[PDB]
């Protein structure tokens, strides 16, 4: 049966929403069933496969897939890992469930790099993202790249900026710009949450994190005083991509169909369904 | 075998053409911060060698460097960037750079060559080595509030807005019937360049002009009585290639190692915002 699926996703709102299985045995509405396995406790290997329902900008694109491309899938949320690792040469997460073999695909808020292209093939760019840069209104900067970031030592007042630590976010900072990370790291910020309030009560001046998050926040913002530079200033853009193993027969397709919807307007609509604020 | 054949356009700022010196040579010279200007030869039309530099002349070089291939440049014959049409007959057929690539007159198109399905049908696209979208150019003083605009959306010829003919942006228009107004409207006014477009708007003979916006924000900067709108497309510049390009992988790892060491941002800011 070479038209029956696997395909790995991952839950992260709004690209991908998880939700219990209501009054009908069945997933209603706008989701599609996806199966969890539910750990016992911490300490364990053991688990259970759970039944639940999936639901999001990610998933009505494989909704759009599903019905052009012509499959059908049993779609799973990944237990092992994230979106992907390497780990003592090992691919965790969505990535390495692709990679060996357990997915034909992973759908989600996957970012496109040069590491993974290396094990997978990616499709086209579905969600613009990157590096970029959220300030309160008024505040004057260009993206990363501005002196400001670079040498903030140079300015007076020093701008006072930050990101979540232990992501890509740093760890691309600390490749490009070693002054400006040794610098932020007394900035750092716990979550996105807490950062964005740092923002609204003056004790950051600048938030460096993922673009398609930011523009995200920034529409949703209480007030709409939380603003994302302009798109021309995103650093080392990418995109979200869908991750097919090395050599698939069906990534023609799938490229080809995502560039469809593109085209077509579709994909225009659905960013306004899920990813378009009030701001 | 290891000798790629490449055809590009002229489109500034990711590609200039200027004339060789009287010894057949390219005029050095550097960049207004400092960074040597790299060139080379481009032969276009009858034919003729010249100077070619830019954003995607860079691409071009570290890519060659990168995976070990050598080159030779030329601007592709008719000046299209590539639209398909029908052989008037059953027989379709494509023109521009998509055209030449297809027939083997290149064997890589290195040019801010939009990614979409119509093209991506016949040909290999790489990753993204620049992301960018649509929007409109017109004459400071002139209001419009872009691709919904009455005088754009209910057309006559009191307004005048156009494209490139054979691009992608005639594609796009081309391809929705909710935008046959707008199409057969352009169709009688698209322009033969992005050059003669843009000239023709600060001449008052065209009212708006509807292009790529990497290109479009760059002309309003170097030129003040022009201005754009907002982008209403968004779309993305990739490495053409044929199917069977041995080639394909790696350059699309290397524009994506690219982006993430600040290759592209160097050159997003020596050529497109400056
Ligand atoms: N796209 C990535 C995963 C990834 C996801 C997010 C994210 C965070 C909050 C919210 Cl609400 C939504 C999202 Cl999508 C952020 C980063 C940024 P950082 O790592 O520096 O923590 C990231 O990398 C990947 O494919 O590995």
């Amino acid at each position: 049966d070479d038209n029956h699926l696997s395909i790995v996703t991952l839950e992260e709102a709004p690209f991908v929403i998880v939700e219990d299985i209501p009054l009908t045995e069945t997933c209603v509405r706008n989701t599609v069933p996806c199966r969890k396995f539910v750990k016992i406790n911490n300490s364990t290997n053991e688990g259970m496969n759970v039944k639940k329902c999936c639901k999001g900008f990610c998933i009505d694109i494989l909704k759009k897939l599903s019905r052009t491309v012509k499959f059908t899938y049993d779609l799973y949320l990944v237990t092992n890992g994230k979106h992907g690792k390497k780990v003592n040469n090992v691919w965790n997460g969505m990535i390495g469930e692709v990679v060996y073999q357990r997915a034909v695909m992973a759908v989600g808020s996957l970012t496109i790099n040069e590491e993974r292209s290396e094990v997978v093939d990616f499709s086209v760019p579905f969600v613009e993202t990157g590096i970029s840069v959220m300030v309160s209104r008024g505040t004057q900067v260009t993206g990363l790249s501005d002196k400001k970031f670079q040498r903030p030592h140079d300015y007076s007042p020093p701008f006072r900026f930050g990101t979540v630590p232990n992501g890509s976010t740093e760890r691309n900072i600390r490749n490009n710009y070693p002054y400006m990370h040794q610098y932020m790291t007394r900035f750092n910020q716990r979550g996105v949450e807490d950062a964005l309030v740092s923002l609204k009560t003056g004790k950051l001046d600048a938030f460096i994190y993922d673009a398609a998050v930011l523009n995200y926040k920034a529409g949703r913002d209480e007030g709409c005083k939380l603003v994302t530079i302009g798109s021309g200033y995103i650093f080392a853009t990418t995109g979200y991509g869908i991750a097919l193993q090395k050599g698939s027969p069906w990534k023609r397709q799938i490229d080809l169909a995502l560039l469809q919807f593109v085209g077509d307007g579709e994909m225009e609509e659905l960013e306004t369904l899920w990813l378009t604020g009030i701001c | 075998s290891t000798r790629l054949k490449i055809v590009t356009i002229h489109q500034e700022p990711f590609v200039y053409v200027k004339p060789t010196m009287s010894d057949g040579t390219c005029k050095e010279e550097f960049t207004v911060n400092g960074d040597p200007v790299k060139k080379v030869i481009c032969t276009g039309p009858h034919t003729v060698p010249q100077c070619c530099y830019g954003f995607c002349i860079d691409l071009l070089i570290k890519l060659a460097r990168t995976m070990n291939f050598t080159y030779e440049v030329h601007l592709v014959a008719d000046g299209k960037f590539g639209t398909q049409e029908r052989v008037n007959s059953n027989k379709k057929e494509w023109n521009g750079m998509m055209g030449e690539l297809l027939s083997g007159q290149a064997d890589m198109i290195v040019a801010p060559l939009t990614i979409n399905n119509e093209r991506a049908q016949y040909i290999e696209f790489s990753k993204p080595f620049k992301y960018q979208g649509l929007t409109i150019l017109v004459k400071k003083g002139t209001r419009i509030t872009g691709i919904n605009d009455p005088r754009l959306r209910n057309p006559s010829d009191k307004f005048i807005y156009a494209t490139v003919k054979q691009s992608s942006v005639d594609i796009y228009f081309r391809r929705q019937v909710e935008l046959s107004t707008m199409y057969r409207h352009m169709e009688k006014h698209n322009y033969e360049s992005a050059a003669e477009a843009i000239q023709a708007v600060r001449d008052n003979k065209l009212h708006a002009f509807i292009w790529d916006s990497a290109v479009l924000e760059f002309e309003a900067s170097q030129k003040c009585d022009l201005v754009t709108t907002e982008l209403f497309f968004r779309s993305g510049f990739g490495i053409g290639m044929r199917k069977d390009s041995p080639w394909k992988q790696n350059v699309s790892l290397s524009i994506l190692k690219s982006h993430e060491n600040g290759f592209m941002e160097d050159l997003d800011k020596t050529w497109v915002r400056y």
